[PDB]
RNA sequence: GCUUUACUGCAGGCUGUCGCUGAGGACUCUCACUCCGGGAGGAGGACACCGAUAGCCGGGCA
RNA sequence: ACUCGUACGGUCACUGAAUCCUGCCCAGUGCAGGUAUCUGAACACCUCGUACAAGAGGACGAAGGACCUGUCAACGGCGGG
RNA sequence: CGCACGGAGGCGAAGAACCACAGAUUUCCGAAUGAGAAUCUCUAACAAUUGCUUCGCGCAAUGAGGAACCCCGAGAACUGAAACAUCUCAGUAUCGGGAGGAACAGAAAACGCAACGUGAUGUCGUUAGUAACCGCGAGUGAACGCGAUACAGCCCAAAC
């Protein structure tokens, strides 16, 4: 047969990348050695063509104009601190070990340093748990407990836009438009309205998958579609 | 009485042994940060070059290139082809990774000629050898007795068309007699079968 | 369209070619241009 | 490095470099590993000497041990050159061998007193 | 051309084993090696990656 | 590549606005979890054999399978008397 | 005073034409090398990679071409087997790299008419469709020796 489109998806050719050169800023945190001597007053207030949600401008004491993960009630005008011994307030950047428990927290970092990784989109949240001299317990806003090492850096808050998904796109046009922003092909073809040499579940005289929708982890690309090692399936049970 | 020269020798009997073990380890730390060739001063091998035709004259270069350990990077059939013909996994190509080292070395330096390589060990995905090049245009070995033979038209890129003793080998000329019916005056003379 | 300074070189060079046989090589070899090219019977390089 | 087991002090050195410029001038020295090698093998070395900076160590690797089990002692040089010129050459020198000592006899004598206080 | 519980194979995934690979039937460590950190240094660690081989799945492909 | 992205994400599929709804079935097939016991390759190890080797056998036993469980908005099924 | 027999004119006994050898000139692009460019342009150039080194591009090297031949790598399928998978087509077609006027080979850790024998290597004739391989099917297929051709043997590493 030929390539499915989860295949042609790999080559990363312009139909399937990200509009990179529309993009702004690779939202990370700064990098201070130790003294908590940095703070910086807020700019301005952008939108982020990355990740549909409002990005706050910032311009610290030592004159670097760089754009910061904004937290929901950041404006302009504001302070904000970053570093050890830095206020307990929303849009500050610590230390897990300096935060205390029971705080809602947003773009955690996996290994100290590294910038932010966890509980970045619109609205979401980690949470702060459990201390200890060599872990932090973390609530992800999956649910998850990820034990994290106490030096990883994250800012207070929960992160801006939040409440995004919950009006309708109501029309494909608006959907057009967000994924025209994004690295992904859309409209989506069904597997199932193809042939049987373009995908697994193509051909037949009417439209139903050829074998069943639960594919094993060890299956191949190109025959890996469907429920992809799906536990269960359905609602009820 | 023995040479210091055999002591050399005899440490690399057993690359895995005594001080040579400690060496290694810490040599190769420093060899896997390094480049695909590197031009070195002094070989490794003090012995082992001296007895292949190193001299520590002007026009002598030694390099060092590190080659990937394992087969074929074998890439799958993009068309029809019968079962015997459909591996990839298990393909090794016909030329040793000794080869490989002299013709990479070989290229990095075009005026220069491969006179001959040994071994210098290996970690867990690539083998090192260290090659000696020789300077085909410099009065230093126009007017060396034992090395000027390099200097003829027809020693011109002498690796790549297997005149190397590791290319000789490896073409299946060592045995004079039985064995080497199909290796013997060129591979292919007799029709690619060696 | 815009051409360059060889461009013109060599469509000049064709327009000269495009001449006929001079009536004293029809006498001197005692008796037809083959390279006869028009402009729009015809197509050119580039 | 690998082959060097004790470290020797500059002042140590000085005094070792200076009887090696007068056994040359009064005796007899060996120059180069392989003469140096020799040397302990045949017995006719008194006093042997190694540089610290030579690369590849395998050169070199064998003086410790050989040394031992022939009784002849043995002195670590820090510089290549510094053991050459002191052998009176103009390149430097891998292992120096004094064979039998002039008129330093109960420097040498000292040197590889010295040198067995320091392990 | 296409399908599959047709025949035979080939990729790919999973898994054991050997090499890299080290110190004191479960465990500690750090020195290779990997990752994070601009750096200092931090996490992990003889595992993982990679090379080799073995069993299973394997119309994804021939 | 996705990705100047991080679960309010984005990947893989099905259905196809709204409204009222979406029953029963896990035996087969698929996927997934578990598993006393059974089965389960090579290396190393033990026995036999060979002054060595081929080779025969044993012990151990991974994933997988048997077996058990979960799952149908998973493939599908919803009859005869 | 070319092919090319015209018109005009001219050159040649100051020995032209014509031929042989050697030399002069030899635009631009082109390996194309200062940088760029569809044969042009912009502001001193071995670009790039190397060896030597007065460590300065100072002295050198490589690059690209050539009818095929040659050497080192990568390596099909139609086809044949009256299907087809091993096998066959075939190490063929084709692809990557490279030398020369020829390449490659080459002075035995050989042979093994087992010998009280031969004596570097190619090649030619033969050995022979023999030995050997093979769904032991179809097919595949040497060598030692012999008769010839031409002949040529040497240098390091180490010991000291
Ligand atoms: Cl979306
Ligand atoms: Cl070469
Ligand atoms: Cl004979
Ligand atoms: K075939
Ligand atoms: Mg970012
Ligand atoms: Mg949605
Ligand atoms: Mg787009
Ligand atoms: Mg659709
Ligand atoms: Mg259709
Ligand atoms: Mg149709
Ligand atoms: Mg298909
Ligand atoms: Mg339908
Ligand atoms: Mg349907
Ligand atoms: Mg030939
Ligand atoms: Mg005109
Ligand atoms: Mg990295
Ligand atoms: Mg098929
Ligand atoms: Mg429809
Ligand atoms: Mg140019
Ligand atoms: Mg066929
Ligand atoms: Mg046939
Ligand atoms: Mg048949
Ligand atoms: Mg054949
Ligand atoms: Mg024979
Ligand atoms: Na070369
Ligand atoms: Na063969
Ligand atoms: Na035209
Ligand atoms: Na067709
Ligand atoms: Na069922
Ligand atoms: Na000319
Ligand atoms: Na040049
Ligand atoms: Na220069
Ligand atoms: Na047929
Ligand atoms: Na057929
Ligand atoms: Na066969
Ligand atoms: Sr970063
Ligand atoms: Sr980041
Ligand atoms: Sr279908
Ligand atoms: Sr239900
Ligand atoms: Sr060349
Ligand atoms: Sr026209
Ligand atoms: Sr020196
Ligand atoms: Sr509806
Ligand atoms: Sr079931
Ligand atoms: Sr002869």
């Amino acid at each position: 047969g030929r390539r499915i489109q989860g295949q042609r998806r790999g080559r990363g050719t312009s139909t399937f990348r990200a509009p990179s050169h529309r993009y702004k800023a690779d939202l990370e945190h700064r990098k201070v050695e130790d003294g908590d001597v940095i703070a910086g007053t807020v700019v301005d207030i952008e939108h982020d063509p990355a990740r549909s949600a409002p990005v706050a401008a910032v311009e610290f004491e030592d004159g670097d104009r760089r754009l910061i993960l904004a937290p929901e009630g950041v404006g302009v005008g504001d302070e904000l601190q970053v570093g050890v011994s830095a206020e307990i307030a929303p849009g500050n950047t610590l230390p897990l070990a300096e935060i205390p428990e029971g705080v809602p927290v947003c773009n955690v970092e996996s290994s100290p340093g590294d910038g932010g990784k966890f509980a970045r989109a619109s609205g979401v949240n980690a949470q702060l748990l459990t201390h200890d001299r060599n872990v932090a317990v973390v609530k992800l806003p999956s649910g998850e407990m990820k034990r994290l090492d106490p030096q990883c850096r994250a800012t207070i808050g929960v992160v801006a836009g939040g409440g995004r998904t919950d009006k309708p796109f109501v029309k494909a046009g608006n959907k057009h438009h967000k994924m025209k922003a994004r690295g992904t092909k859309w409209p989506n073809v069904r597997g199932v309205a193809m042939n049987a040499v373009d995908h697994p579940f193509g051909g037949g005289g009417r439209q139903h998958p050829g074998k069943p929708k639960s594919i094993s982890r060890n299956a191949p690309p190109g025959r890996k579609v469907g429920d992809i090692a799906s536990k269960r399936t359905g609602r009820g049970g | 009485a023995r040479s210091a020269y055999s002591y050399i020798r005899d440490a690399w009997k057993n690359p895995g042994d005594g001080q040579l073990a400690e060496l290694q380890w810490q040599r190769q730390q420093e060899w896997r940060n390094e480049g695909a060739v590197e031009r070195i001063e002094r070989p490794t091998r003090l012995d082992k070059a001296r007895s292949q035709g190193y001299k520590a004259k002007q026009g002598v270069i030694v390099a060092r290139v590190s080659v990937r350990k394992g087969s074929a990077r074998k890439r799958r059939h993009k068309a029809g082809r019968r079962s015997k013909r459909q591996g990839v996994t298990r393909i090794t190509r016909r030329k040793d990774i000794q080869r490989v080292a002299e013709e990479r070395a070989s290229r990095t330096f075009p005026n220069l000629r491969v006179l001959n390589s040994y071994s210098v060990g290996q970690d867990g995905r690539q083998k090192w050898h260290e090659v000696i090049l020789i300077d085909p245009n410099h009065p230093a070995i126009q007017n060396d007795d034992d090395l000027s033979w390099i200097c003829a038209d027809d020693q011109a890129d002498r690796v790549f068309r297997g005149l190397t003793g590791a290319g000789r080998r490896n073409r299946g000329l060592s045995g004079k007699g039985k064995g080497s019916e199909k290796t013997r005056p060129s591979l292919r003379s007799n029709g690619g079968k060696g | 369209g815009k051409k360059s300074k060889a461009t013109k070189k060599r469509l000049a060079k064709l327009d000269n070619q495009n001449s006929r046989v001079p009536a004293w090589v029809m006498l001197k070899t005692d008796r037809r241009n083959h390279k006869r090219r028009h402009w729009r019977r015809n197509d050119t390089d580039e | 490095p690998v082959y060097v087991d004790f470290d020797v002090p500059a002042d140590l050195e000085d005094d070792a470099l200076e009887a090696l410029e007068v056994a040359r001038d009064t005796g007899a020295v060996k120059k180069g590993t392989n003469e140096t090698t020799k040397s302990i093998e045949r017995g006719s070395a008194e006093l042997v000497f190694v540089a610290e900076d030579v690369q590849p160590e395998e050169i070199v690797m064998h003086i410790p041990e050989l040394a031992d089990e022939k009784g002849v002692p043995f002195i670590f040089v820090e510089q290549q050159d510094d053991l050459g010129h002191a052998a009176g050459l103009e390149v430097g020198s891998a292992a120096a061998a004094v064979t039998d000592a002039g008129e330093a006899d109960a420097d040498v004598e000292d040197i590889a007193d010295k040198v067995e206080e320091l392990r």
